[PDB]
């Protein structure tokens, strides 16, 4: 299964961005239409890389693609990027911001609140946070005390309004899952969980919710 | 269904015709009913609470009419919980009734150019909650607001009787499409003249389609029951009026080039200095028709703006800054294209350099019924 | 000082009688604040032909007001203007105003070769928006004005930007309108317009 993210840049333009999960690495397609304002080609930079990957033409100018590849093992991880013309000048987003694109993890779903199973077997998190201005997953493996995985939220995919979501393929291995919000490193307790795990008083007060 | 939409078809925001009728109360709250009858407004309406505070809803744009056909009239006052935007009736009103010339709305137009703060600062909402407009779907359009002293309604087959009775308009001399020179230069004048408003006021402007190559209705201005080309967009009229669309283009480049035209907060004094005829003294009486400001910009330097809506044309005095001098961008009273300067005329130094005699003492000459942008720039 | 020294010379050239200048006095000839000197052999009364190259815009303005003053008959009269011919307006037309105050003279007259021409002075310290004459079926061309930079103080045919010069200030002569400085002078020409 891949994902798609198309991204508004600070030029108007737009710069389209798959993910797709190769038969256990990791391939990032980069596609850049259209040409108003830059001409000279463009180097795929990762944010200030001293490196960089040219941008080729696809179908006779029209677009310009570039392919870049990931070992597996690799714990969910977010790839950033720039543009660059062949003056110097620096292409960024809309928000003035790197391209930011997950790689492990889908955008997921607002709704419903809690988790989630679909047909595929895809499982979806989603919960409620006005004012909290970053959000954290948790995964336990069968014993947790400290957490297996540990997943951020990017702001701009994983929200939509004030919910905070995300999709992850599979959770084998994981058996209870919790939420930090803020900085603070404390696991919470989804409202939502329809099942729950032991109250332990750690040396503290927390509860995790389970993934069955 | 808000958040149907939102989720599934991927709609920013929503406008609620009629949105007073969302504040009367349910007659379940009747004493009968449990142990303030129906449709009594309330200060605090469940629908409104459930649509500010949704988790989903909470974050996009709402924008309420706020008023109904029941006498409710709720400009200023609608439940916000500091969320929720207002379409800016007042200044629609306000604005009508300045450029086409009245006593007593000099003081108004200069509050309407700020936002409206009297309106919106004490409950804690910004300028931005303020949608400004001049003319929408329902009423004259722009064109006709210059054209026509009185409504035409009777295709509709009512006998006249429908469609908003005191529009506030000025037909610029003559009744109809068939005038003089003059009206017809002074019509141009005053569409530009109500862009220029439009785009150089804090808040959201807004305007209808077609407006920018002056779409005319005829006269009618309650046009509901007509699928006919009265309401559609005449993309052959537009190639005709390709003058007018390039003025309003140029404008909202300006816009958004400018750091000072749209604003997060309401403009202090520090920033925002009112002038008249002469620099620093501001004309607040009744019989005032000239209102201009100067405003500090953190990109072109300093800009400078005037409306002239009297009948009499005018030299005015512009503020004293040594080591530098104004620069002319707009006067709605020049022959296009030089209503506009950019540098893809050709002729732009030489038209600047026409003017040098006037500029050079700091005073600008104005006709009746214009307005003018200028542009500080270093003079060494 | 340039346009006081231009509206002296169009005063001079616009008025009835005979004109008459001294030497120098075309180029802006200075004595050094002197006002006598009648016992001076010296450069100071000597014509100075090293600064009438620098002073040519002005010299320009005087060569052309004497060819203009050639050219229009209303100038050069044997009698004395009687109203018909001549008519007196201030800042709107028609409407002369004598008073103490009054620091505002501007008339129109009539000409066989031009048409018609109208002079206005404003030896007032505040510019003013004046009123031209209602005339159905012409318009007015600007000609002089003391306030613009030269050489566009004085309009002709060997300017190549004459008829954008106009087109830029049309929007002012439309309404019959013209803006002025202080202490400047204008002159216009009736032209058909068909």
């Amino acid at each position: 299964a891949r994902s798609c993210y198309r991204f508004r840049t600070d030029d108007d333009g737009v710069v389209d961005v798959a993910v797709s999960g190769e038969d256990g690495g990791y391939a990032v397609s980069v596609e850049v239409p259209g040409t108003r304002g830059r001409e000279g080609g463009l180097v795929l930079r990762a944010s200030g890389s001293g490196e960089g990957v040219p941008l080729a033409p696809a179908a006779g100018g029209a677009s310009l693609a570039a392919e870049l590849s990931f070992d597996p093992t690799r714990a969910p991880f977010y790839l950033s990027f720039l543009l660059t013309d062949a003056s110097g000048a620096e292409i960024r987003t809309h928000r003035k911001t790197s391209f930011r694109v997950p790689v492990g993890v889908g955008p997921g779903s607002p709704a419903p609140l809690g988790m989630s199973i679909s047909g595929d077997g895809a499982v979806n998190f989603a919960v409620y946070s006005k004012n909290a201005n970053a959000v954290s997953l948790y995964l336990y493996a069968a014993a947790g005390d400290e957490p297996a995985l540990e997943i951020d939220l990017d702001p701009y995919i994983h929200r939509t309004g004030n919910v905070w979501h995300v999709s992850l393929a599979s959770v084998d291995g994981y058996v209870s899952y919790a939420f930090c919000c803020g900085g603070i490193r404390r696991p919470l307790l989804d409202p939502y969980a329809k099942v729950i795990g032991d109250f332990v008083s750690s040396n503290s007060m927390r509860c995790f919710a389970s993934l069955a | 269904c808000l958040r149907y939409w939102v989720t599934e078809m991927h709609v920013d925001g929503f406008r609620f015709d009629l949105a007073s009728i969302m504040t009367r109360g349910c007659s379940l709250w009747d004493p009968v009913n449990v142990y303030t009858t129906t449709g009594t407004p309330l200060a605090t309406p469940p629908l409104i609470d459930m649509i500010s505070n949704d988790p989903i809803l909470g974050d996009v744009k709402l924008i309420a009419e706020a008023w109904d056909a029941g006498g409710l009239y709720q400009v200023g006052q609608f439940p916000h919980w500091k969320i929720w935007s207002e379409w800016n009736g007042k200044y629609r009103d306000i604005v009508r009734q300045f450029i086409k010339g009245t006593d007593g709305f000099a003081g108004g137009f200069a509050e309407c150019l700020c936002g409206s703060p009297h309106l919106y600062q004490a409950g804690g909402r910004k300028p931005w909650h303020s949608i400004n407009f001049v003319c929408a779907h329902d009423g004259f359009t722009l064109a006709d607001l210059v054209t026509y002293n009185k409504k035409y309604n009777s295709s509709n087959g009512e006998d006249n009787r429908d469609g908003e009775n005191h529009n506030l308009s000025w037909n610029c001399g003559e009744e109809g499409e068939f005038a003089g020179l003059s009206v017809k230069r002074l019509r141009k004048r005053q569409m530009r003249n109500f862009f220029v408003s439009l785009m150089v006021s804090q808040g959201v402007p807004m305007f209808y389609m077609g407006d920018e190559y002056g779409h005319t209705k005829g006269g009618n201005n309650n046009t509901y029951c007509h699928d006919h080309y009265v309401n559609y967009f005449r993309w052959d009229k537009k190639e005709e009026s390709s003058d007018l669309q390039r003025f309003c283009s140029l404008m909202t480049k300006f816009r958004k080039q400018c750091e000072s035209l749209g604003l997060a907060d309401f403009p202090t004094a520090q920033r925002l200095h009112w002038h008249g005829h002469q620099p620093g003294k501001p004309d607040w009486s009744e019989t005032s028709r000239f209102v201009a400001f100067s405003t500090k910009d953190e990109t072109k330097g300093e800009i400078y703006v005037a409306f002239n809506a009297s009948h009499l044309p005018a030299v005015v005095g512009l503020p004293e800054r040594p080591g530098y001098r104004w620069e002319p961008l707009v006067d709605t009273g020049k022959p296009a294209p030089y209503d506009f300067l950019t540098d893809d005329l050709p002729d732009r130094a030489h038209a600047v350099h026409l003017f040098s005699h006037f500029l050079n003492s700091n005073l600008y000459p104005m006709l009746s019924y214009s307005s003018i942008i200028l542009e500080l720039q270093p003079d060494d």
